């Protein structure tokens, strides 16, 4: 009689379907997916420092529009700007706006320190009806608007020295009045000019007298520029009219953050990363959640799905 | 599978067997069992978790970067910050796809790989006291009770207990 | 006697090299080319469609030169610009030209819209012997040149709302005389300004005086401009003299158009993969023809040949 | 190959072997004869149409991109274009020669498996009644005319028929 | 290995064979000795040189290029310049990864295979004149000097010369 | 008794760990290095020509500080800044110096060839206590600072043909006074104007006058602009003052030269592959020193070792 021995190996009635170099449809024992491809819907508070933009633009809050009053000296890893976000003071544009947002949102602050300028000669903090703040009429809250004093507005040649062991940033602009005329009643002068330098850079800057459309009543406009200082460098600002002065730096740092669009409500939870639909687990090397991400983050791929085989092949009876 | 032994010379996988991925099952004197292979089980598994652990909780910080999406046009610069992105993607892309496919293709080979080294480690216990069925069975050609069949599953059958009754039995008229 | 039983396999006279992980020479049975490595020649004109340029750039057919007329209004997949390319109309040039060339190439249209400005106090529609139209001096078809009318330039404040569901492209220019004679001649005074602004977006420009090469016997220039308005925004035009006025405004659209440099010749053929060097067969998944291409395309690489293997190792007798 | 089937224990391929990639041949009582094996042939042919598959006729469609032609110098901007069309090339010329080379010693190993396969499978089919030469050939210890050959091509040979006259002569002396 | 032999049926690896990679020890009535296989310790050499030619002394040229390092905050353009450096650096990081794991995976199977063959060759050679003891090695069951191990060693053993003799001591009561 | 024949293979005692796709660690009897981790420390001067740029940038050479006088007309595929470098000149600027010392760094060549541009009615060779050369009040060599003669500035209209078969790439630039009263001092009138073009190009420059830090007791700045000039077209210079004028134009080149910021020392050596550490050899197919290479160079990846099995898995008794 003797005996059989026979040699086998496992098999399970639900298999799953996986990709291979010779065959686009093969069955094996058990697979696992390697693309993430769903977020919960909500940006995790933890580990990453979030700040929550609300109505306010990063550079809105950067220059101190009264909505944005809450965000003076806030620190961010993800600053978090919202499409319902809107601007509701003096009309303004920034040239290379994108450079900006950039290198602030890369920064992580809005630490600010005022500096004394002692403008003589000129009146100080004008405002106007198209920023209110407190029901009265005001400007941006980093920004000094100058105007004339007893009708006339004398040359400014001001130093500020950057005595300190870090950079300074300085947020400062022109004002392009709407006519000729509003030239006249402002700075009392027909045609201003702004230089601000340092030993290593110069911006001289013309204003551009005309008609834009109006906003909040206002068809004037200001330009925003900026001016980094490295310790032992000095700013210097020399105008004849149409400055929009700074109050002071914002200090400007080094590291990890960032900014990014999302309407994704904020949760308390925690997860490494973030993309604009939500927080996505990262245990997965890829995703095809968003190619906007942040924080330690599974690739963004073209695939709905890639299935790892985990078993042998399956071969039912 | 490259060895041909599962989908091979195997006919199909057991789905009885639910406590190993490879074993034996014998028919002897004493009735028919299954008994799954602890060793050859644990060398797939312990492959199959190495590629997991390259691939699994593995993922690179990324802080700042450039805009993905973009509300105006602007031409040059966002023409060349899209395809930056667009070159990026399809790179990953292309190595995913391809990364799961050779993976694949190995994780069937390398199962198929350990089943037929279990069957060939076997055969040479059996030395001359069983015959190659040629669908992953064996024929022994001598009384084998529970004990005996133990014995080779355990790896210290020793053949030459059976040789003469298995020879006596194999090359018969 | 027996018999003998013997197990192999085929070969071939004329194997293949093909090279491996291992061996840079090994000879198979069989193997495809995974490169394509030529043209026809020619840029079959289905499925894509075609516009050839001809004589006249997109830039120029855009502004509308005279040898371009043909093409106003027309549409394209891919616009064919040729190197015979030439500008015979008045003297340009474009800041950024590139991206202007790029956001039109994009879009796929010259449709253009007329628009009534109602210019009042000025006179419209000056010409130059640089720019014939019909054995007459002409302009770009798509600008306006203002000049002074009974001496006077009185200063222009003009609005264009977008009432449309769409985005509107407009073209415009500043002239730049080549003497301070010549402004008063055009212009009557001595100094032009232009805004030209959005609710979102304000371009200022001054004119600059002086002589460049004389080309077809003018020595001024004009500079282009554009501007985009979207749906519920306004264009306002303010300018005291120097503005090449626009006569309308472009449709700009989103969507799969693209512009390419070529010297090949249009065929009446079927290709989804075309190159300036004519469509290339799109079955390989490599091409080594140029890495410039449109729609569905091999990927270009540096090699010239990779052989994949159909068959097994060829092993003569 | 890896098997060592190809270029290996098999000394050369057949030319004359028209109507399949593996096969059979014989010499008996009856003369001498070639035989396809259709199975091994299209496990083989399969294999390669699935790569063939991925590969051929699954471009992408690009329309817009960058430019990467320049008429005159510029510095900054077209240094960075020309460095990520430069870096772009550079990548996917290394995947495409990797790719090509990875598949074509998988593709040579995969066709000599399915050599090994089929020898194998003979092998196993003959069992006591054959002797392996060492070249791919069986020296069959039996009288195995046409119809006999043809059972092994087609896996119908019952080796019990030939056993007892099989033994003898192999035992011999 | 995927064959089971390094590291597998064989139970280690030899220090004392300084002149090959793979050979043969014997022991017979004239005493016991070593010798190197010079044909497969060859072929896996020039597989694993083939490899080496392929990644050893093959670099690009590079020229003007883009910065890397910047001394100033710049914004979008700088932003753009470090996004296309960093997605360079980490697809090259990852194929020189993926490169030398598939690599060294590969080598160590072929290895494995080169060992397999010369233990299936050897095999084939001795026909019935020997039995697989499971670990490497034959036994032998006839006579065999130091003459005619070298015969098996070279090809040469003539397995009829000792068939007699060897199934009369295999098949032993 | 018969005879044992056992198959073996070799081992060693001093095998390498190397990681596979299936185990991160595993020992085979030998592996070679792929990451280059190493340089000399010091860039071989041979087999690509280096000029070492000791005290003066690039751009210092090109404009022509008198410490770098010993750069003119040299040649170089590499040409290596240092960190130490300084200017010594009157203070400048250079819009887009980024791409200028790009295009220069590419072209691999300060050959300069002076041209007569025959200014009459000006002065010329103005110099500057803040430029010394010889112990004496100097300028940029290759610039020709033109001011007032007689107290008139009479208007430049200067044309100077390309009848070349090559490129000219002409450096000239713009004075900006620190006052007003500095202004009339040296040009005799109050706004200057340059206007410098082709028959394909025009740039028009206007000064602006203002306080800047004082370097070398110097509130003025220069700011430094470019015109290539193809064979065929003539360069135009129309000006009114605060023109710094060339003295000539630079040949201009294709080919493999470029610029590198290093500190290494240069050695008596030959290397295909530099980077700012130092050449390294280039037999691996990757390294980890440095991104930035020039020449034949392994490919930078942030892995510190990716060791290749060249044996078999290493098994000891
Ligand atoms: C004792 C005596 O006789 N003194 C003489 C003065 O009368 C004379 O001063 C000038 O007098 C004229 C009289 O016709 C005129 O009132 C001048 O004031 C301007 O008036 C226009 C017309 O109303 C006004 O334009 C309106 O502006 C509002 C917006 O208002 C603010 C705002 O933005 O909220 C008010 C802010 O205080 C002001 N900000 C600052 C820092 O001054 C801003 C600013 O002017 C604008 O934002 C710039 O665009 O405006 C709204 O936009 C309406 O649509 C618009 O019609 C101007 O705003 C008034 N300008 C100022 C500076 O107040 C007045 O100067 C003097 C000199 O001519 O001579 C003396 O002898
Ligand atoms: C009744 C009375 O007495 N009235 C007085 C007027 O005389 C006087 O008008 C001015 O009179 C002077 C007299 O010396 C002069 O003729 C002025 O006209 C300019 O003349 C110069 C010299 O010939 C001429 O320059 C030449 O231009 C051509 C190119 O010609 C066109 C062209 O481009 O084809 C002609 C076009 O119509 C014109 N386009 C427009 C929209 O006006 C353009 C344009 O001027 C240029 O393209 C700008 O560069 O030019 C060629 O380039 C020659 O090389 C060049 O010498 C100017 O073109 C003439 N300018 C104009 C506007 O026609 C004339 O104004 C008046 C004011 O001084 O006072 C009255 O009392
Ligand atoms: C016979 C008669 O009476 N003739 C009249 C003239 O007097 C008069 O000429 C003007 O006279 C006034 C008198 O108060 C004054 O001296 C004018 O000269 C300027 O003087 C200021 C004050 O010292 C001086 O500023 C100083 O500049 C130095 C740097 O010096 C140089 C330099 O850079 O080394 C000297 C160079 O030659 C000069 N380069 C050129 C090409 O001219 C430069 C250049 O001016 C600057 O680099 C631009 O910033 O300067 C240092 O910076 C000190 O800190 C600073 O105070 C100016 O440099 C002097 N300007 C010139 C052009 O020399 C003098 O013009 C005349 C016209 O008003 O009327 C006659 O009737
Ligand atoms: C140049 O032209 C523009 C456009 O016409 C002028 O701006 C327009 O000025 C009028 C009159 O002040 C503004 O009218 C206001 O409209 C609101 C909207 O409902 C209305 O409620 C008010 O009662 C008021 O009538 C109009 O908004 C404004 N349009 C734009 C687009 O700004 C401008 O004043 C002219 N420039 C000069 C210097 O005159
Ligand atoms: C930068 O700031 C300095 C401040 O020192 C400004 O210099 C000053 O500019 C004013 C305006 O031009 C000068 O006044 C003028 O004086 C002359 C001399 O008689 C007179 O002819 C003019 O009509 C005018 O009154 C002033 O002298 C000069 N210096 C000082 C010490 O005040 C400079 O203008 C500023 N520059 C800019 C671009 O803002
Ligand atoms: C994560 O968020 C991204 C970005 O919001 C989601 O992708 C976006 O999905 C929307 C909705 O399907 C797409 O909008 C649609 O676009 C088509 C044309 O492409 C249009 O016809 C529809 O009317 C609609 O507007 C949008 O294109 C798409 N954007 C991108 C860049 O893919 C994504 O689905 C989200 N993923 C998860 C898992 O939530
Ligand atoms: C500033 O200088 C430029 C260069 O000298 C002046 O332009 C030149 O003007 C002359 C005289 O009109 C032009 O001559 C013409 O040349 C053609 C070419 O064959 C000839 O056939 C005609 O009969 C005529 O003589 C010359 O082309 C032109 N050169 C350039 C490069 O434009 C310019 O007029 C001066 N500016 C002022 C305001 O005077
Ligand atoms: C934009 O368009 C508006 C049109 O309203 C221009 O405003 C007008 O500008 C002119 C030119 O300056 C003004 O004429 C001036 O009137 C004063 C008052 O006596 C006089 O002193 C001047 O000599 C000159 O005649 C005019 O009053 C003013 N407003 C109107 C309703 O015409 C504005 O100039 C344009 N801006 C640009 C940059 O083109
Ligand atoms: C498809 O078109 C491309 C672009 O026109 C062709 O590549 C170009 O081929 C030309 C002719 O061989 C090359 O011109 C030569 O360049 C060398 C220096 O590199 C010069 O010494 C010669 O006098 C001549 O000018 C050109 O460099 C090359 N351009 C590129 C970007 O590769 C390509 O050959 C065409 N392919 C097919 C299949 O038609
Ligand atoms: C606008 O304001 C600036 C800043 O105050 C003025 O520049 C400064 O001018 C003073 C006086 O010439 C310079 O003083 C010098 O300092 C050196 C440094 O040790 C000293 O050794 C000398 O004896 C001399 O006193 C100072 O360096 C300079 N500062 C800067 C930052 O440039 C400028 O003059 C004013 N503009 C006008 C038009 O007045
Ligand atoms: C470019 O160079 C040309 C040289 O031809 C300059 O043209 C000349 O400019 C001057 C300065 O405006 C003119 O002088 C003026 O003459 C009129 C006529 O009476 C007078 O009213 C003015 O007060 C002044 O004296 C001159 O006529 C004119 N042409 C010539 C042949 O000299 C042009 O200004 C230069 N442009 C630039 C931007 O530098
Ligand atoms: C070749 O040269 C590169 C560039 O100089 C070397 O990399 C650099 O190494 C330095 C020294 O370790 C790093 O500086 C340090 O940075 C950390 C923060 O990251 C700071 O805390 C320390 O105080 C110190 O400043 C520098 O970051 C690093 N730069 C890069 C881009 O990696 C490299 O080590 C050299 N390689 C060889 C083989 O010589
Ligand atoms: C399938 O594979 C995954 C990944 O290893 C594992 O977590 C899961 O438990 C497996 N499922 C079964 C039923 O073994």
């Amino acid at each position: 009689p003797g005996a059989t021995l026979c040699l086998g190996h496992h098999a399970v009635p639900n298999g799953t379907i996986v990709k291979t170099i010779t065959n686009d449809r093969i069955e094996v024992t058990n697979a696992t997916e390697l693309v993430q491809n769903s977020s919960i819907g909500e940006i995790c508070d933890s580990p990453h420092q979030i700040l929550d933009g609300e109505n306010c633009t990063l550079i809105d809050a950067l220059l101190g529009d009264p909505q944005c009053d809450g965000f003076q000296n806030k620190k961010w890893d993800l600053f978090v700007e919202r499409s319902k976000a809107y601007s509701n003071c003096y009309p303004y544009d920034v040239p290379d706006y994108a450079s900006l947002r950039s290198l602030v949102a890369s920064s992580g602050t809005l630490e600010f320190n005022n500096e004394s300028f002692n403008w003589t000669g000129v009146t100080q903090n004008g405002t106007s009806s198209a920023c209110i703040r407190r029901s009265s009429s005001s400007f941006f809250s980093r920004l000094n608007w100058l105007t004339h004093l007893n009708y006339k507005y004398p040359a400014l040649n001001v130093t500020m020295p950057n005595n300190e062991q870090f950079d300074k940033l300085y947020i400062w602009g022109v004002h392009h009045p709407g006519t000729d005329k509003d030239q006249i009643f402002l700075y009392a002068q027909s045609s201003g000019r702004i230089t601000v330098s340092t030993k290593r850079s110069q911006q001289a800057v013309i204003p551009n007298i005309g008609s834009r459309p109006k906003i909040r009543d206002i068809p004037s406009r200001i330009s925003i520029y900026w001016t980094i200082v490295k310790p032992g460098d000095i700013l210097l600002i020399n105008s004849t009219g149409n400055l929009i002065a700074p109050r002071g730096y914002f200090k400007i740092r080094s590291g990890k953050s960032s900014i990014m669009r999302s309407d994704a409500p904020i949760g308390k939870c925690k997860s490494e990363c973030i993309t604009p639909n939500g927080s996505i687990p990262n245990d997965k090397p890829f995703q095809n959640v968003n190619r906007i991400t942040y924080g330690a983050c599974p690739r963004y791929v073209k695939h709905s799905t890639l299935k790892l085989a985990t078993g042998m092949r399956n071969v039912p009876e | 599978g490259i060895f041909g032994a599962i989908a091979g010379f195997i006919e199909n996988g057991w789905e009885g067997m639910v406590d190993g991925w490879y074993g034996f099952r014998h028919q002897n004197s004493e009735g028919r069992g299954q008994a799954a292979d602890l060793k050859s089980t644990q060398a797939a598994i312990d492959q199959i978790n190495g590629k997991l652990n390259r691939l699994i909780g593995k993922t690179n910080e990324k802080f700042h970067q450039i805009e993905k999406e973009f509300s105006e046009v602007e031409g040059r610069i966002q023409d060349l910050e899209k395809y930056v992105e667009d070159t990026k993607i399809d790179l990953w892309s292309y190595n995913a796809e391809l990364l799961v496919a050779l993976e694949n293709q190995h994780t069937i080979d390398l199962t198929d790989s350990e089943m037929n080294k279990l069957f060939e480690k076997t055969k040479k216990q059996l030395r001359e006291n069983a015959e190659d069925m040629g669908n992953g069975c064996f024929k022994i050609y001598h009384k084998c009770d529970n004990a005996c069949i133990g014995s080779i599953r355990n790896g210290t059958y020793d053949h030459n207990v059976y040789r003469d009754e298995a020879l006596n039995n194999r090359f018969q008229i």
